[PDB]
RNA sequence: AACCUGGGGAACUGAAACAUCUCAGUACCCAGAGGAGAGGAAAGAGAAAUCGACUCCCUGAGUAGCGGCGAGCGAAAGGGGA
RNA sequence: AGCCAUGGGGGAAUCUGGGCGGACCACCGCCUAAGGCUAAGUACUCCGGGUGACCGAUAGCGCACCAGUACCGUGAGGGAAA
RNA sequence: GGCGUGCCUAUUGAAGCAUGAGCCGGCGACUCACGGUCGUGGGCGAGCUUAAGCCGUUGAGGCGGAGGCGUAGGGAAACCGAG
RNA sequence: GUAAGAGGAGGUAUAGGGAGCGACGCUUGCCCGGUGCCGGAAGGUCAAGGGGAGGGGUGCAAGCCCCGAACCGAAGCCCCGG
RNA sequence: GGGCAGUUUGACUGGGGCGGUCGCCUCCUAAAAGGUAACGGAGGCGCCCAAAGGUCCCCUCAGGCGGGACGGAAAUCCGCCGGAGAGCGCAAGGGUAGAAGGGGGCCUGACUGCGAGGCCUGCAAGCCGAGCAGGGGCGAAAGCCGGGCCUAGUGAACCGGUGGU
């Protein structure tokens, strides 16, 4: 009786205007050590990600 | 029973402190071109009434409409808009706050 | 018993072959060592992985005692 | 060993290793920092 | 009969194991009240120099936030009403 | 991690007094603890009435009928058919 | 005289010496509430819609805009804004 | 048994509780390093608490608030024996 | 402090147990694109290097034969032959002397802010990368430098430490 919004998601997800979804990309906050400055400039945006994008949605809505 | 793809991690800082959620003033965007739709002294009262502000407080016109010369208060303008209203008229920033 | 064991098979190979159209980066060929050269508008990376340095048709080569070369012939 | 380049006047750093016993007592080696631009880094 | 307040108060179960957590202050035991009971005239609310006992409905709100930040839990001010 | 409550220990002041506005301090405000009472709006349905795009005797209350009976069980308890 | 390996279930495979059924009659299993998502039938349209409640009825409806969704996005945020 | 209490026992080490072996006969050897239990006013480690060097927040300030070293702190554990 | 309470005590596996294995890289199996199973056949990785990195300049092996005082199969030197059978830090493979190998000079691009376009791919990851801007290195210059000939040398999220804004 009324969904409630998944918070997990909704504190490391965003849902774009389109209808897209974003978030971080992975292993960034202890994996590197002297990894490449290359890797961490791009692991440093956000991306989209397909399928499991459609499964995010749902768990939020009237987000 | 994995890992979900909850393997994603909250950038989302900023996410919450006990009391929580700090009371501050709501700015509403709303520009010239459904400004335009109408004339006369255009203000906040209009606004609500008119199905655009909606009593979320705070005003600010911006951007992408022709500038229909009139006076507009409110608590904020566009840079841009701004300039665009001065061009053909004349508008009065917010009250106190 | 020692043995069943291997390693995640890497797909290398010619990735674009002769008489292909490519863009600009377009990787031609991930290789083990430069089982092909690069050439004509074809420079290649740390890893060996031959790639298309403009836009153009694909064209191979051979000189022997040389080796095989990869090269983008342009013309838009 | 891990190590991590500080900056002289100022306190930058940079993803590095070390090496301890092997001839590395004095890790000095240049870099570029953001804040500002060119500096020469410490070991720390 | 059920409704109400109080004193005590589980586990299965959910977390696809499980211990924090959940089920739940639920089941139940006990004491007490009455046609109702409870609450109730601010050592209040919380940002407006604003509101003005309490209770009940709508909304705010699945918001704020809580959470092996897992499963999951989840307000208040304000506004519309009795 | 304040606020409300309090099992243990230390332990004031009476308005130039005290509590509060989410550790703490200053400023600016709010409120008067450690006594009590209070109707209405609210909950329920043993009981009475009314009404059903509710059942129509394997349905509908377990019971349309001499049913919490017959019968079963030491007992709590189970429990028909008609 | 010709032809002819029950039914169901489960299975790679059943007439199967795998499962279920003596036979008949009746009872017997994808529902509802709320919240979503898509499709669809309509009303309205940069707008759309009310909730509790109130008035009215006694199978009659109307009032009620508090509120919700939409008209702006990006950013953790301060902030800025068709960026 | 939560407690009050009751059993032990209206008994008092020739008594009572626990454990093993199991009439009677001849017997019951060596190992105490580990484990247990018993002894050991030293020492080592150790909680709250005491202490307060030193440090921090805020205020114009008197102050308020917080962090916190040395040293003094029991059983247990270590250690020395049986 | 099992007197008592709630629980945990993995999976694969020609049944289960005992044994062995669990992620990564190389090769074969693999049937001439990619991919492909088995408790099939063989090996490695959980590091290392401020020189084993950048650049500029220069040099070319292993081996064999002949000759040389210590030497003797092999130390160092001379001659001729020798195209890669050496080397490339470590496993194998591919590659390579028209250098990626060996030596020297100067240097620290084991940069910052990005990143067209792609390889691979269920997701998440993983890999390649021209080019733009900033400030630099080596070179006369064309240019090269965003670590190492390449493919192993590794760990989502959560929770917290540390430095900065
Ligand atoms: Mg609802
Ligand atoms: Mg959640
Ligand atoms: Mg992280
Ligand atoms: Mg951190
Ligand atoms: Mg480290
Ligand atoms: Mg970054
Ligand atoms: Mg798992
Ligand atoms: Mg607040
Ligand atoms: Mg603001
Ligand atoms: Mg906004
Ligand atoms: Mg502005
Ligand atoms: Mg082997
Ligand atoms: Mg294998
Ligand atoms: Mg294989
Ligand atoms: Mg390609
Ligand atoms: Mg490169
Ligand atoms: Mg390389
Ligand atoms: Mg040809
Ligand atoms: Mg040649
Ligand atoms: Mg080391
Ligand atoms: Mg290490
Ligand atoms: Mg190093
Ligand atoms: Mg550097
Ligand atoms: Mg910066
Ligand atoms: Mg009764
Ligand atoms: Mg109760
Ligand atoms: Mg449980
Ligand atoms: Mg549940
Ligand atoms: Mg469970
Ligand atoms: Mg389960
Ligand atoms: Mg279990
Ligand atoms: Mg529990
Ligand atoms: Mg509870
Ligand atoms: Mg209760
Ligand atoms: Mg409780
Ligand atoms: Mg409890
Ligand atoms: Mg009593
Ligand atoms: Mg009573
Ligand atoms: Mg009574
Ligand atoms: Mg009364
Ligand atoms: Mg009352
Ligand atoms: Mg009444
Ligand atoms: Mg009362
Ligand atoms: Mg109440
Ligand atoms: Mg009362
Ligand atoms: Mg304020
Ligand atoms: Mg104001
Ligand atoms: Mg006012
Ligand atoms: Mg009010
Ligand atoms: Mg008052
Ligand atoms: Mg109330
Ligand atoms: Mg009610
Ligand atoms: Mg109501
Ligand atoms: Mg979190
Ligand atoms: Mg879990
Ligand atoms: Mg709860
Ligand atoms: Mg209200
Ligand atoms: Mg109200
Ligand atoms: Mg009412
Ligand atoms: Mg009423
Ligand atoms: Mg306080
Ligand atoms: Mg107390
Ligand atoms: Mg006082
Ligand atoms: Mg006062
Ligand atoms: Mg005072
Ligand atoms: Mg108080
Ligand atoms: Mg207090
Ligand atoms: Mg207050
Ligand atoms: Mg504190
Ligand atoms: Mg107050
Ligand atoms: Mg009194
Ligand atoms: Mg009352
Ligand atoms: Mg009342
Ligand atoms: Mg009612
Ligand atoms: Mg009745
Ligand atoms: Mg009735
Ligand atoms: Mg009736
Ligand atoms: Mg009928
Ligand atoms: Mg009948
Ligand atoms: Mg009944
Ligand atoms: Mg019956
Ligand atoms: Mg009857
Ligand atoms: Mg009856
Ligand atoms: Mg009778
Ligand atoms: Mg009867
Ligand atoms: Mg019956
Ligand atoms: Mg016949
Ligand atoms: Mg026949
Ligand atoms: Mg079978
Ligand atoms: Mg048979
Ligand atoms: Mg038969
Ligand atoms: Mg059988
Ligand atoms: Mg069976
Ligand atoms: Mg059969
Ligand atoms: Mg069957
Ligand atoms: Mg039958
Ligand atoms: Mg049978
Ligand atoms: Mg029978
Ligand atoms: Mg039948
Ligand atoms: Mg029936
Ligand atoms: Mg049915
Ligand atoms: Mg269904
Ligand atoms: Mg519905
Ligand atoms: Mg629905
Ligand atoms: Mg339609
Ligand atoms: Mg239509
Ligand atoms: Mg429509
Ligand atoms: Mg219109
Ligand atoms: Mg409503
Ligand atoms: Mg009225
Ligand atoms: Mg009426
Ligand atoms: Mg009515
Ligand atoms: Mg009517
Ligand atoms: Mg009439
Ligand atoms: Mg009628
Ligand atoms: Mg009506
Ligand atoms: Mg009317
Ligand atoms: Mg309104
Ligand atoms: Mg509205
Ligand atoms: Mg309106
Ligand atoms: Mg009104
Ligand atoms: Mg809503
Ligand atoms: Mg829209
Ligand atoms: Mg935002
Ligand atoms: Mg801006
Ligand atoms: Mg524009
Ligand atoms: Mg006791
Ligand atoms: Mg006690
Ligand atoms: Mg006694
Ligand atoms: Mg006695
Ligand atoms: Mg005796
Ligand atoms: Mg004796
Ligand atoms: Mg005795
Ligand atoms: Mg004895
Ligand atoms: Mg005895
Ligand atoms: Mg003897
Ligand atoms: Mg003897
Ligand atoms: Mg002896
Ligand atoms: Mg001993
Ligand atoms: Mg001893
Ligand atoms: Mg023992
Ligand atoms: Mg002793
Ligand atoms: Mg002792
Ligand atoms: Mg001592
Ligand atoms: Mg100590
Ligand atoms: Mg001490
Ligand atoms: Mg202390
Ligand atoms: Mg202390
Ligand atoms: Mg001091
Ligand atoms: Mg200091
Ligand atoms: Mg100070
Ligand atoms: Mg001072
Ligand atoms: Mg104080
Ligand atoms: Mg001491
Ligand atoms: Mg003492
Ligand atoms: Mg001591
Ligand atoms: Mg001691
Ligand atoms: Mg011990
Ligand atoms: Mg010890
Ligand atoms: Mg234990
Ligand atoms: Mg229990
Ligand atoms: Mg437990
Ligand atoms: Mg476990
Ligand atoms: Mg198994
Ligand atoms: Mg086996
Ligand atoms: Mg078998
Ligand atoms: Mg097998
Ligand atoms: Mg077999
Ligand atoms: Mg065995
Ligand atoms: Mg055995
Ligand atoms: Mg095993
Ligand atoms: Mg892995
Ligand atoms: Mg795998
Ligand atoms: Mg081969
Ligand atoms: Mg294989
Ligand atoms: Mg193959
Ligand atoms: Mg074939
Ligand atoms: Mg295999
Ligand atoms: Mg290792
Ligand atoms: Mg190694
Ligand atoms: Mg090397
Ligand atoms: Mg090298
Ligand atoms: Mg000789
Ligand atoms: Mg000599
Ligand atoms: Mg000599
Ligand atoms: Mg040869
Ligand atoms: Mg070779
Ligand atoms: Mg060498
Ligand atoms: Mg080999
Ligand atoms: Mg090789
Ligand atoms: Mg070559
Ligand atoms: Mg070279
Ligand atoms: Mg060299
Ligand atoms: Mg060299
Ligand atoms: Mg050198
Ligand atoms: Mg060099
Ligand atoms: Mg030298
Ligand atoms: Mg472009
Ligand atoms: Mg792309
Ligand atoms: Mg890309
Ligand atoms: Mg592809
Ligand atoms: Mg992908
Ligand atoms: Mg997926
Ligand atoms: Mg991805
Ligand atoms: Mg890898
Ligand atoms: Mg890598
Ligand atoms: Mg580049
Ligand atoms: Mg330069
Ligand atoms: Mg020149
Ligand atoms: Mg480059
Ligand atoms: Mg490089
Ligand atoms: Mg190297
Ligand atoms: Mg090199
Ligand atoms: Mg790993
Ligand atoms: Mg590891
Ligand atoms: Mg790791
Ligand atoms: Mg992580
Ligand atoms: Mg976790
Ligand atoms: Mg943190
Ligand atoms: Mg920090």
């Amino acid at each position: 009786p009324k969904m409630k919004t998944h918070k997990g998601a909704k504190k490391r997800v965003k849902i774009t205007a389109s209808g897209k979804v974003v978030a971080m990309k992975t292993g960034k906050r202890h994996l590197n050590w002297q990894k490449s400055g290359k890797e961490i400039r791009q692991k440093g945006r956000k991306f989209v990600l397909a399928k499991p994008e459609a499964e995010r949605i749902k768990l939020l809505l009237p987000y | 029973g994995r890992s979900t793809t909850l393997m994603r991690l909250p950038k989302r800082g900023m996410q919450g402190q006990v009391p929580g959620e700090i009371k501050r003033p709501r700015y509403q965007g709303v520009n010239l071109k459904d400004l335009a739709r109408f004339e006369g002294e255009v203000t906040p009262e209009l606004l609500v009434r008119a199905g655009l502000l909606k009593k979320g407080y705070r005003l600010k016109i911006l951007g992408e409409g022709e500038a229909k010369p009139l006076k507009v208060v409110a608590h904020a303008f566009s840079k841009s808009a701004l300039e665009k209203l001065k061009a053909a008229g004349g508008e009065p920033v917010l009250l106190e706050a | 018993t020692k043995n069943g064991r291997d390693s995640q098979a890497k797909r290398l190979g010619v990735k674009r072959y002769e008489g292909q159209v490519v863009r600009a980066g377009n990787i031609l060929v991930r290789q083990r060592g430069t089982r092909f050269k690069p050439g004509k508008n074809v420079g290649m990376g740390r890893d060996f992985t031959l790639f298309a340095l403009v836009d153009g048709v694909v064209e191979f080569q051979d000189r022997g005692r040389l080796g095989r070369y990869v090269h983008v012939r342009p013309l838009a | 060993l891990l190590l991590e380049c500080t900056e002289c006047k100022r306190r930058n750093y940079a993803t590095e290793k070390n090496k301890r016993n092997t001839p590395n007592k004095l890790e000095l080696r240049k870099y570029c920092p953001w804040c500002r631009k060119h500096t020469v880094h410490r070991e720390v």
